[PDB]
């Protein structure tokens, strides 16, 4: 959906919050990226969980 | 913790403004009173008999 | 027509043209390219911190030995924006760009270790997460310190609690010079702001 | 079971370090840790404040004192308030920096080493990290007085080139173009401040310019041999002027103060790359007058 | 839909106009490439938009 | 049937042994092998055991004994035990190493050669490895008494920094400054532990600090010179002193023997890299007492 | 469901057991990897099975 040339341009972005980026509005931080204490940062995720790679296996 | 009495006058250094620029550190920023913080308020008004035979501390100085 | 100073703030606007978020969006599609908002991601841009760092053969260098020298300066993006803030946190990148005139008798490499903050080097062992390149190929030595701090931030200056979070340990069987240029990693960020300090314009050194 | 190769020659350029200058990419530095995911998480209870305090709106909407001048009784009407402070009632409308003090140090008997001082406020000190600037600046000019004080003041906005002296160092403005007489402020945007009960006024002046951006040099160099940048920099100027001549009785003081905030909202900059001739380097202060300072390089 | 012995060709191509490409009839600019001011130039789909790139994060 | 190249030029780095201190991720190294896919099965019927003997929680779980204390008849109340081992009725609550022994061999007739020798639980050879620690530390005080022995017993926990008294060469603690007139235990938390019929006691200390964790140093080159490092490794002392003095007859020993096991629970380590400032050696005993060790050096 | 902005991550991950990781609990072995004498190993496999790459061709 974003107009260009190349095929796929770069670095797969995630999302965030809903505010104008700039011009003062007391963004807040837990917002701008998604991952907390949960299944959402992939090394926590592999122990929660319990991959077999954690094991050395 | 303080009381502050400003004559004007004043030939004294609490009266005398900020400067617009500090070129050496001989002419620093003068300043009416500092204090150190949490260090003045938790000696100040017996609070230190009350978090006596305590180890950690979170607070916000109002 | 009373005795008495008031508040009441008068917010008064200049020139009703156009709403500014429109124009602003109108003059970056013609004139940069690019919108910079955050000044965040102003600290994963690798910009360098010298231009010829010479070390000399068989010798453990802490990045402390140079870093402590121009945190002071604020030439870079990291040195000069943390004059604002009181706090950071996250780890560090740096990249090593060889500008030796090395011979082809001998075998460059460029080992690094972890030191944590502000050690020497007789005081630490090199029995850790370690990275080689050989410089006659592969000219840049790429490397990230982590975040392995005792503490969720790290001011400025602290006590004499010493060696409480990692940094970098540099190591090279040959004399060589290089180009350093740091950025942080993917979790760098400062915090806790505070006013800005001076800046400093030329220097003439005027006739009388 | 031990097949041929079927995939083509595939050309090649050896970069190290292909792009290391730019903000977003895939990074090709080793970690030095145990695991190739090493992420911390979320700011969730580090820093005292949950607002992003990096943000370009939020550096740059953080006010600092830029002039505090002085309106004595005795000053003209028409005339543009210039008493204590350099630039007056003055105020060139911008987000770069405008005022520069000069430390004059020796080296020899007959020689002195001059070094430019900038006061910085944290959006003049975020701006010289960039080469051009587009920003709504916003002022609050508040005077300081009793209830007894009263008068009118006038800020009017003029746009483009400031009436400056340029000095053998330095630039300051030209308080003798404008007057009441040479400079009549009948056809600029003006603000008339009654100061019988009301102290504040707010005054938010957008983008006007012939160009998309403007410079961030600023004060940086500026002298008579080398005024351009400073003029390309601000596209305007605010200036102060008695209406009514500040009326006081003898039981007050026969001052008053009018301190002047300075801020930026919309803020655009262009390119990551400051405009100055040297780098951006603090200003260390020396502990006393007679020493000297670090000076910064440019060769390679 | 072309015909070529190479799998996929070369840089992924986007769309234009109606009309002759040549032999004179004021070819407008503003319809050739797509990208006005929206979210089709990906710096100003990322920030309006959003993501959490823009943030650092 | 012969077409051209449409791929682009891709950007290139040449990196032997990208990332080799990782412990996940794509590895180069040739197998010398017959099969790509080179794979021993699970280890269903190989080691005698089938619990993972490699966890870190089954690692440090393994209970080892630090101390045998020695409680007589004849000592004073409220006054910590020290009598026989070093260190006395005072353990550092830590998962790293406290104590160490001192081996002094001759080199010439005017130098000694001095090596440092510590005792190691199965949880204080795992910290070792790493950098930083945070643990809930468990320990196990056992009496070693008989039906006729009575007596109380407390064990209190005292944060922070250990009352120690640092040698020239190693650290021991103070019991002038842990009795019951300069440190009492009222505010503490304690066990009184009877002793007519129980025997046992399981305390589990969690991990209470001002730091997210705690340095692996520990006794590691502490002396009177150095001494840091020792202090911010452990948060807090166990200190073991009599209530009521020893009861006991006369046809049953004098003696008592306090037997303190370690081990430790929710294990999390840091860094994999030792803090110390040697390599992590293993100290294999010479076979006389005149013979000397390996020494391994620092230099690359 | 792993929040990255790096197109997928590393090293394709396996499954293993229903516990803690650490915290003493007795971890067995054999529930970690999941490769017993079974179609599951690759090279038994590949003769049980019996693909033609095992004779050569």
């Amino acid at each position: 959906t974003s107009e260009n040339p190349k095929i796929g341009p770069i670095s797969e972005v995630a999302s965030g919050v809903k505010t104008t980026a700039n011009g003062i509005e007391r963004i807040p931080v837990i917002g701008e990226i998604a991952k907390p204490v949960t299944t959402a940062v992939k090394w926590f995720a592999d122990v929660v969980g319990t991959v077999a790679a954690i094991f050395g296996w | 913790i303080d009381n502050i009495e400003i004559i004007a006058g004043t030939t004294a250094d609490a009266n005398k403004p900020l400067s617009r620029y500090v070129l050496d550190q001989q002419n620093s920023q003068k300043y009416v009173r500092s204090w150190t913080l949490p260090s003045t308020v938790l000696r100040a008004g017996g609070k230190a008999q009350k978090l006596a035979n305590f180890k950690y501390l979170r607070c916000d100085v109002q | 027509i009373n005795i008495g100073n008031k508040t009441n703030e008068n917010v008064i606007s200049f020139f009703d043209s156009t709403d500014a978020e429109t124009q602003n969006h109108n003059a970056l599609m013609k004139g940069c390219g690019e919108f910079i908002v955050n000044l965040r991601t102003l600290l994963r841009t690798f910009r360098t911190i010298t231009d010829n760092w010479i070390l000399q053969a068989n010798t453990k260098t802490p990045i402390t030995d140079l870093t402590n020298t121009t945190d002071a300066q604020g030439r870079d993006y990291m040195s000069y924006l943390s004059y604002l803030y009181r706090f950071y946190r996250g780890g560090r990148r740096y990249k090593f760009f060889n500008t030796t005139p090395l011979k082809q008798s001998q075998t460059c490499y460029i080992r690094s270790f972890l030191i944590p903050r502000n050690y020497s080097a007789d005081e630490i062992n090199v029995d850790g997460p370690s990275h080689i390149t050989y410089p006659v190929i592969n000219p840049v030595h790429e490397v990230e310190v982590p975040f392995y701090s005792q503490y969720r931030k790290i001011p400025i200056a602290s006590t004499s609690d010493k060696g409480y979070d990692s940094s970098l340990m540099y190591f090279s069987n040959t004399a060589t010079t290089q180009i350093v240029a740091r950025a942080g990693n993917d979790d760098f960020t400062f915090g806790w702001m505070i006013g800005p300090p001076q800046l400093q314009g030329e220097s003439r050194s005027v006739a009388p | 079971s031990k097949p041929r190769n079927q995939q083509q020659v595939c050309p090649l350029q050896n970069v190290p370090a292909w792009g290391y200058s730019l903000y977003k990419g895939i990074d090709m530095s080793v970690p030095l840790a145990y695991d190739p995911n090493n992420e911390l998480g979320d700011l969730k209870d580090v820093f005292p404040s949950a607002v992003d305090e990096m943000a370009i709106g939020y550096v740059c909407g953080n006010p600092a004192v830029k002039h505090v001048l002085t309106w004595k009784t005795t000053d003209a009407i028409q005339k543009p308030i210039a008493n204590g402070d350099d630039w007056g009632g003055v105020i060139p409308v911008g987000m770069p920096c405008y005022s520069k003090s000069i430390r004059t140090t020796r080296i020899s008997a007959t020689e002195n080493r001059e070094t430019e001082v900038m006061d910085a406020a944290p959006c003049e000190y975020v701006a010289n990290m960039f080469s051009y600037w587009r920003a709504t600046m916003c002022y609050r000019i508040t005077v300081v007085k009793t209830a007894f004080h009263t008068g009118r003041l006038e800020i009017f906005f003029e746009p483009g080139v400031i009436p400056v002296k340029p000095t053998v160092n330095n630039i300051g403005p030209d308080q003798d173009r404008l007057t009441g007489a040479v400079a009549p402020s009948d056809n600029n945007y003006k603000y008339i401040l009654d100061l019988t009960n009301d102290t504040e006024v707010t005054i938010r002046v957008p983008f006007v310019s012939n160009k998309m951006f403007l410079k961030t040099a600023g004060i940086y160099g500026a002298n008579s041999e080398n005024n351009w940048n400073f003029h390309e920099s601000f596209s305007g100027f605010l200036c102060i002027r008695p209406v009514t001549k500040l009326m006081a009785p003898d039981t007050v003081s026969d001052n008053v103060s009018i301190v002047v905030w300075k801020w930026a909202e919309d803020v655009v900059v262009v390119e990551p790359k400051p405009l100055t001739s040297g780098p951006t380097q603090v200003y260390r202060p020396p502990p006393t007058a007679s020493t000297a300072v670090e000076v910064l390089n440019v060769e390679l």
